[PDB]
RNA sequence: GGGACGGGUGAAACAGGAUGAUCCCGCCGAGACCGCCGGCCGCGCAGGCGCCUGCCAAGACCGCCUCUGUCAAUCAAGGGCGAAGGCCGGGGGCUAGAAGGCGAUCAGACACCACCGUAUUCCCGGCCGUAAACGGUGCCGCCCCGCGGCCGGCGCGCGCGU
């Protein structure tokens, strides 16, 4: 890359991003935005270093994905990050898979400086009828 | 059926964002955009969000929504745009055996702006109140609801919007909104809860002009 | 015969109660009925806290937490062990 | 914008993807709903009742050396209200979802699990008049060991605390 194809160096601050992180039940996603999130500079899921489904939400891909992210975002000029963790929501489970951490330490160990840290789950004021009926899954 | 195709960033190139004087730290970071083929309409309307406390380096709980308005050398100017709370001080907030108040109401502005904003209010317990439950009659809950009106309408009631983001940044509206609750009874939290846009002037450029190189003004 | 005086649910000086839905089974359950706990948490575990801490940059920053409220139906409760059959003397104890 | 899977499950497979899907951001549209506070709190004859603002009538209780003077209790016949589902005539059309279809599992599975989906669920006017419509305990009235919690109103005492 070009130096203009580059973020500018300027020791007043690091060149900060944003990744967004889906930990839900069936896969994983690492994303990673600029302040805004009208573009993208890396973007990966758990469904690419598995061949198993059930696998897609498991740490061990979640690290891998992340590593990979890590360097193609180092490559691109990347350094530090903020994260915005999510769940599926929405008339849902509310609560995380077991990707998130795994994406979390990854980034810490990749030399890739943390920021600030938000939940970002959509959640209502109201609700919609959820699925199931009302005996609910029987099984 | 799958193909590849060029690396995008190759022809890339990152822009400066700025923030009003308002505030100490006035570099919100850069962003990157395609070369014209035009970079300067196309981020021409981007919003970004930022914590209180890094462009003031109490203001870690909040963040505001700034819209850049005008391009200029090669940087983005941007202006208010919303203010609100974190998530994490919102599920804080809630207590068994309180009582909440939410109460939002609509507000102009001499700039031709009209802002609704939403107000958070929960009691609390008596120094040497025999019960544990610290619920209150209903006579004291509409003299909290009026209280707030009045005293949102009186402390915003005409403002403009540098005024405004001046009185964000700081806390005396949450200050008079505590004082004048308080002497009713004894209210826990009280404070702002976010900000929104509902109709803004098409044209907003003695606005920003103002707003940025502020400086003493 | 009764086994429970309280007919196994919290409906006093009422007819009707509104109604929720089980988390994880999303049965509809009434809401003097459903079983409830509260939890605060950590977005990331105490493992991992201070290398969180040590790769962060802002001076004094606190771990924000999670707030959330579960709630379970009887048959999930059991079977997730929220809750234990007790003895015909014990269901009379009522602390946590 | 970006470039290869995504969805879903105990595990899978049907439906989506180079017509660029999933993912991030913004805008637009319509219709439902009223969360964490929320409770051995409360209201209502019962069935049942939770967004902001405003309007209309109603009600039990408490306090009173205010008025009347037995005007009361319970009840065949008769009258009114009455969850959900269902029906008639008009509207509207996002979620879920009888019927129906399709993929798995099975000896078989037209069922449990996955996905698509009609009536219905929402509003107005009108029928139906049933529920584990349960405190499985009819209404009015008198006496009755003791301890404790909560709700509303009133009064007393003090060192003035809800
Ligand atoms: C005789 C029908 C049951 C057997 N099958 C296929 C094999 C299988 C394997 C599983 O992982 C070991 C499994 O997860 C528990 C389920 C099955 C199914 C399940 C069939 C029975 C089904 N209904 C009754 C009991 C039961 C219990 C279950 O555990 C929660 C379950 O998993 C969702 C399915 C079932
Ligand atoms: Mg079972
Ligand atoms: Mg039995
Ligand atoms: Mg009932
Ligand atoms: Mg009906
Ligand atoms: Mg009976
Ligand atoms: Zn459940």
């Amino acid at each position: 890359y070009a130096p203009e194809n580059l973020p500018a160096k300027n020791n007043n601050s690091e060149a900060f991003a944003v990744c967004h992180i889906y930990a839900g039940k069936n896969d994983t996603f690492i994303h990673v935005t600029d302040l805004s999130g009208r573009e993208t500079i890396g973007r990966v899921s758990g469904g690419m270093k598995v061949k198993r489904h059930c696998d897609e939400p498991s740490a061990y891909a979640a690290m891998q994905a992340t590593q990979d992210l890590i360097e193609i975002i180092t490559d691109r000029g990347i350094t530090a990050v903020h994260i915005k963790i999510r769940a599926d929501g929405g008339t849902g489970k509310r609560v995380y898979g077991q990707g998130g951490s795994a994406a979390i330490r990854a980034l810490v160990r990749g030399g890739i400086k943390i920021g600030r840290i938000e939940d970002s789950t959509p959640i209502p004021t109201d609700r919609t009828r959820h699925k199931g009926g009302r005996r609910g899954r029987r099984l | 059926t799958q193909r590849k195709n060029p690396d995008p960033y190759l022809k890339k190139e990152w822009y400066p964002v700025i923030a009003p004087a308002h505030f100490k730290s006035r570099h919100i970071g850069q962003t990157p955009v395609t070369k014209t083929a035009v970079a300067t309409d196309v981020i021409n309307h981007r919003v970004y969000e930022v914590n209180l406390g890094d462009l003031n380096p109490l203001n870690g709980n909040t963040k505001f929504y700034l819209q850049t308005q005008l391009v200029s050398d090669g940087k983005c100017l941007t202006n208010f745009h919303g203010m609100d709370i974190t998530r994490h001080k919102y599920g804080s907030l809630f207590r068994k055996g309180c009582d909440c108040i939410d109460v939002f109401m609509d507000i102009p502005t001499t700039d031709g702006y009209l802002l609704r904003v939403f107000v958070i209010a929960f009691t609390d317990r008596f120094r040497f109140q025999r019960r544990k439950n610290c619920h209150v009659k209903g006579r004291v809950i509409r003299m909290m609801r009026a209280g707030i009106y009045e005293t949102l309408h009186n402390e915003l009631g005409k403002v403009s919007i540098p005024v405004l983001v001046t009185k964000l940044s700081n806390f005396e509206v949450n200050a008079k909104l505590t004082e004048a609750l308080q002497k009713i009874t004894m209210c826990r939290d009280v404070m702002i809860r976010r900000v929104k846009v509902v109709k803004r002037p098409r044209n907003t450029m003695e606005l920003l002009s103002t707003m940025h190189d502020s400086n003493q003004v | 015969p009764v086994k429970r005086r309280n007919n196994g649910r919290s409906k006093y000086n009422c007819g009707h109660t509104n109604i929720v839905r089980c988390q994880n089974c999303h049965r509809c359950v009434p809401k003097d009925k459903v079983i409830k706990r509260f939890t605060i948490r950590n977005i990331v575990d105490n493992t991992i806290a201070d290398d969180v801490l040590n790769a962060c940059v802002i001076q004094g920053f606190a771990i924000p937490k999670l707030y959330n409220k579960v709630q379970y139906c009887v048959s999930c409760s059991i079977h997730n062990h929220i809750v234990r059959v007790r003895s015909r003397e014990d269901r009379k104890i009522r602390t946590p």
